[PDB]
């Protein structure tokens, strides 16, 4: 995947997570990308 | 009499809340804490 500048291999699968709308990346303890907002069509995905 | 009395009565000591068994809770402790050490260090810029 190469989500607006990410890279890396993962599977995308759907979310139940809540963005607030500044709010576009989360991030986890380690501090690595763990869901993003689809560009296009604004839905959370996660990454694992 | 004084036997059975004494094996009922250690039930309670042990289900009184101190520590009785820190020395086993502490291996539990130790590994979490080790491991959850290691996967926060990987998030450092290392002068990156
Ligand atoms: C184009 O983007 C808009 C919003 O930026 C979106 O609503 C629309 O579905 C997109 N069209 C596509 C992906 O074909």
């Amino acid at each position: 995947f190469n989500f607006n500048g990410l890279k890396g291999t993962g599977v995308l699968t759907e979310s139940n997570k809540k963005f607030l709308p500044f709010q576009q990346f989360g991030r986890d303890i380690a501090d690595t990308t763990d869901a993003v907002r689809d560009p296009q069509t604004l839905e959370i995905l996660d990454i694992t | 009499n004084q036997f059975n009395s004494a094996i009922g009565k250690i039930q309670d000591s042990l289900s009184s809340t101190p520590s009785a068994l820190g020395k086993l809770q502490d291996v539990v402790n130790h590994n979490a804490q080790a491991l959850n050490t290691l996967v926060k260090q990987l998030s450092s810029k290392f002068g990156a």
